[PDB]
RNA sequence: UAGAGGAUCGAAAUCGAUUAGAUACCGUUUUAGUUCUAGCAGUAAACGAUGCCGACUGGACGGGACAGUGUGUGUUGUCCAU
RNA sequence: AUCAGGUUGAUUCUGCCUGACGUGGAUGCUAUUCUCUGGGGCUAAGCCAUGCAUGCUUGUGAACUCUUUGUGGGGGAUUAGCGGACGGCUCAGUGAUAGCACGAUGAUUUGUUUGCGGGAUGAGCAGUAGCUGCGGGAAACUGCAGAUAGUGGUCUGCCCCUGUGGGGGUUGGCAAGUAAGUUGUGGGCCUAUCAGCUGGUAGUUAGGGUAAUGGCCUAACUAGGCGCAGACGGGAUACGGGGGAUCAGGGUUUGGUUCCGGAGAGGGAGCCUGAGAGAUGGCUACUACGUCCAAGGAUGGCAGCAGGCGCGAAACUUGCCUAAUCCUUUGGGGAGGCGGUUAUGAGAAGUGAUGUGUGUGCGAGUGCAAAGGGGUCGCAUGUGAUUGGAGGGCAAGUCGGGUGCCAGCAGCCGCGGUAAUACCUGCUCCAAUAGUGUCUAUGGUGGAUGCUGCAGUUAAAAUGUCCGUAGUCUGUGUAUGUCU
């Protein structure tokens, strides 16, 4: 986290979307939706990835926007 | 500057309701409503009525009846929803506070130009009426009325005409 | 400077105080003007709305008024003999408002003749050594002048008995 | 903020003087002088709203700094001078003049008059001191007079000369007298003393109205304009201080409602 | 924790059996403790797992105390309705 | 004034979890028009390049200048006066010393405004700005000589307190109005793993200081003052109100933000001028960070309007204005107005039709300080839908083809192992529609905090037993007319 610099777990949603990312790679995340519980069978995880250097993940699978 | 606004409409409490559902697809079929929007402006207009005559009647404070009991009956004398009504005997009165109880949302989608235009024989149907009120061709006696929704008074009702300087007139 | 507010106090229940604010110009006082004896000097200050104060800092020639006749007469201010607050201001010879001043008595020659040697004669024996004694009823530090009368009689007893 | 304000928001303007909600931020501020802050009127509203004479603020200091405006025969040329109530308005070319007046809704009101009945002034008596040996008493909107009668307490109206500034004569308060209700909750309103009680330091005036109407305020928001229902020493607007109320405005427009 | 006492039973320890193995159930040798006096401590399925006080409400067969004489007052056990 | 899904082989319950409806912030896809209303508060009361945000009026007339010329004129420097304490920005401090409501000032001062009162044309000496010359310094700033209005002392007179002596002052006033200062009582932020707290602390008597009351301050003396009806402490994202959201009733939550009140100008202190400032587009010192120099010196304050860097999930133009509104009303004004930019909210019209385009473009006139727009006319002209879903809750397919407990979906229950109505892809249909989804906080939902109005034998929960002080209850603080 570059605001605070503690270590976090987050989840990649969508399908084959994981090979978009590398390393080094910036990303925004955010919530569950849940209060702070965990969702569905994925233990321990309580974010999720939302972009990929300010491009939506969910118009790269739907194909409106192109990868980064 | 003013003021930041206010909200015509509500929503409906649970959305997928088939009872409620069924009914609300027709008016907007027999009227030509453009969206559901509209619908719940009218119901919204046509409850605050019923609220107000409730209240006049387990009035306690004897001087209600009078002022605010005939104000609302005048009210909608103007417009063409209740007929004529002797606003002089206390109990020609409190008989119209309990005929504004039994009333429809149909008495007041039919004050409503759209629908006037049709029923004073001067479009085919009210998909047409909507196309020839926004294009200019109703004036009601001098005014050149052009918004689908101006909910026509009483006393100007038998006066609707074309437009005498459109194309659909004599110049 | 001296500052006459009261943000800084205890509370009635005892509580350290809290301070939102600085000080401020409504509420500015001064340093005591300690009138001593000798040369008379006053200062006029520019007090609040341009008004005006006038400051002793050194009088001579008292005013001061015999109760008997009802005449004022000016006298010469000698020494001071009783404060009623603190008895370092007489070690000092300042002249602040109730302080009893020895005064000389060659300009009361008049007056002091139509009172017997009968009741009162203990004002007529110090006016055998040339002083009577007054009080000050004035405050020489707001108007700029001392202003008083003599003692005598039930007074003059009273006092007597403080400054020996 | 220890230090006076210059500035009037337009939304903190007094309802009598009816300016609207729009039309700039700001509003005139009224000067210092001879009636109370929150019982005056600035001059310049009074020749651009309550006669539309200016169109504009050019002009208005076109018509002031010409001096054609005299408050109570003496020739004005400020914007913002206070003008009260019962006070003498006059205009030399167009010869007019106008007194100043409430509403029954309790907004301001010019009143045409005539040009002997603009000699004149009606006060209450607040005041009275001695200095340098000579008596004086003062009036409601401000000033002293000198050598009036000894006979003149706290309460009585007043008739001032207006021409040379004289006590002419006076009414002493007591039944079967008029009133007008100078600011309150009834304010603008004519009545008829008919009791005239006590209480922890105060007095109440029971009323009646021209119309029958029953009425009560205290002496401290009225003053005396007659000795007796036909003898009020100035005119009245052309409703004369009725106040009908809401019932009996309906009747008008819709007749009555029998069983 | 201090003094006194010591029949019986018995944690801990110990052997003999049983068992695939039993540091256990069963048994032999043998202790602290179990008792009294003076105190500390303050816990329990310390349970009817059921605050305290006040007003009103059907039957049947009983018990315990007092007073009367064919019944009453305070308590209390069992069994049937509403 | 409303409920649904989920513990079992099946049942009735207890209990929470999830869906269904609003509102404030941030964010994804997608967008035709106009009308009203908003936009660097949250993190950094962090640091700031450049431009603008505050100057006027004369009963004052220098240099210079004109006239055929004299108690003559133009000219405009400086004196003198008024203002810069308001307006604008921000929310660090402050839990009551602030703010709101009702009171006291008989304890106080008040320029400009209004109406009354009041005013040295005497002597005699000192002496200055502008102006005319000599100059210093990198700078920022500054000196000396010469000669003149206003002016400043001292006498004289005038006024004040006294008088069978004397001693002060140099014209300063009264009453309204407006503003300001000081002061009494009362109010649900959370907390007892905060129970005893207090030395100018509570009072008396005298004086000083103040515009004015008062331990406000000092000298002497008395031993007081507050507290389970919560004192004294400590914590959290604490500016207070007017107000906002939610919605049967009763309640719960929120207010940096237009209007009114307060406080502050990197941090602390101290002051001058003035009717009014403990002022920061005033001065002086220490302290954080600095900037310019010829090295000896000199200097800075955007939480004003634009703009830049930084910070972060998070927010517009270095534009035009001698017009409206007002202050100081042809002087000054980044106050304020006028556009531009942006899915801030709210309202109203469209994406076609058969008899005879609700759009877009241009032209006149109107409109403005100048222009956009808009609405009244004409000329051509013809364009303009998406977002989320289809096993149940919950409106809508056992439709085609792929994948085979894999890849993926799913708030919750659940789906997928070659026989997928639930995944990926194509058709078809459903809801709302210029919009529609996601993450976060919060009202209802919740009689799941219970005053109205819950539960306590066994589901979570009556304390091992008696006695007993404060408090509550019992025994012996109300309603209503009139005025404010």
């Amino acid at each position: 986290l570059i605001a605070t610099g503690k270590k976090i777990t987050a989840f990649v949603p969508y399908d084959g979307s994981v090979t978009y990312i590398e390393s080094n790679d910036e990303v925004t995340v955010e919530g569950f939706g849940k209060k702070g519980r965990s969702v569905g069978d994925i233990p321990g995880i309580r974010f999720k990835v939302c972009k990929v250097q300010n491009v939506s993940l969910h118009a790269i699978f739907t194909g409106k926007k192109e990868k980064p | 500057a003013g003021k930041k606004g206010s909200k015509r409409a509500s929503t409906p409490r649970d959305p997928f309701e088939k009872e409620r559902l069924i009914r609300e697809a027709q008016l907007v079929g027999v009227y030509g409503l453009k969206n559901k929007h509209e619908l719940w402006v009218m119901e919204k207009i046509f409850a605050k009525d019923k609220e107000r005559a409730r209240i006049l009647l387990t009035s306690t404070n004897p001087e209600d009846i009078p002022i605010n009991g005939r104000s609302l009956l005048r009210r909608l004398m103007k417009y063409g929803i209740l007929g004529g009504i002797d606003l002089c005997d206390k109990q020609e009165v409190v008989n119209g506070l309990n005929k504004v109880l039994d009333l429809t949302i149909n008495h007041y989608l039919e004050r409503r130009l759209q629908f006037r235009v049709f029923a004073a024989g001067l479009a085919k149907s009210v998909h047409h009426a909507r196309l020839l009120i926004g294009g200019r061709c109703i004036s009601i006696k001098d005014q050149i009325v052009d918004v689908p929704g101006f909910m026509v008074r009483a006393d100007k009702e038998p006066l609707i005409e074309y437009n005498p300087y459109s194309r659909y007139g004599d110049k | 400077g001296i500052n006459h507010r009261g943000d800084h106090k205890r509370r009635k229940t005892g509580a350290k105080a809290v301070i939102s604010r600085k000080k401020r110009n409504n509420r500015a006082g001064s340093q005591p003007s300690s009138t001593k004896i000798g040369e008379r000097k006053v200062t006029p200050v520019r007090v609040r709305g341009g008004n005006r104060k006038y400051k002793a800092l050194r009088l001579d020639m008292g005013h001061f008024k015999f109760i008997t006749t009802g005449k004022f007469r000016m006298a010469k201010l000698l020494q001071v003999v009783y404060h009623p607050s603190s008895n370092e201001l007489v070690r000092t010879n300042t002249l602040t408002k109730s302080s009893v001043v020895k005064i000389s008595a060659e300009p009361f020659k008049n007056d002091i003749k139509d009172v017997a040697r009968d009741v009162d004669p203990s004002l007529h024996e110090s006016f055998e050594k040339g002083h009577l004694y007054a009080i000050i009823t004035s405050r020489p530090g707001q108007v700029g002048m001392a202003q008083g009368h003599v003692l005598q009689g039930d007074e003059l007893k009273f006092y007597a008995d403080k400054f020996n | 903020p220890t230090g006076h304000r210059d500035h009037l928001k337009r939304k903190t303007a007094p309802k009598s003087w009816m300016l609207d909600k729009q039309g700039g931020t700001f509003a005139l501020m009224p000067a210092s002088g001879p009636h109370k802050k929150t019982e005056c009127i600035p001059l310049g509203y009074l020749i651009s709203r309550f006669l539309r004479y200016a169109s504009n603020f050019k002009e208005l200091s076109i018509i002031l700094a010409e001096k054609n405006i005299k408050v109570n025969g003496r020739v004005r040329t400020n914007s913002h001078f206070p003008v009260g109530l019962f006070d003498v308005v006059s205009i030399e070319k167009t010869g007019e003049h106008f007194r100043v007046l409430y509403n029954v809704h309790k907004k301001f009101h010019l009143h045409r008059i005539s040009s002997e009945e603009a000699s004149y002034r009606l006060t209450k008596v607040t005041k009275k001191y001695e200095n340098q040996g000579i008596p004086y008493i003062v009036s409601s909107c401000g000033l002293s007079i000198r050598f009036c009668d000894p006979a003149i307490d706290l309460g009585y109206t007043i008739k001032i000369s207006n021409e040379t500034s004289k006590v002419i004569e006076y009414i002493v308060p007591g039944p079967d007298k008029v009133i007008f209700v100078s600011r309150g909750k009834a304010r603008g309103r004519v009545g008829v003393i008919n009791t005239i009680s006590t209480q922890g330091k105060e007095t109440v005036y029971g009323m009646t109205d021209f119309a029958g109407n029953t009425f009560s305020c205290t002496s401290k928001s009225c003053i005396l304009i007659g000795e007796s229902s036909e003898n009020i020493w100035i005119t009245l607007p052309k409703e004369r201080g009725i106040r009908q109320s809401e019932l009996e405005k309906i009747n008008a427009q819709l007749g009555e409602m029998i069983d």
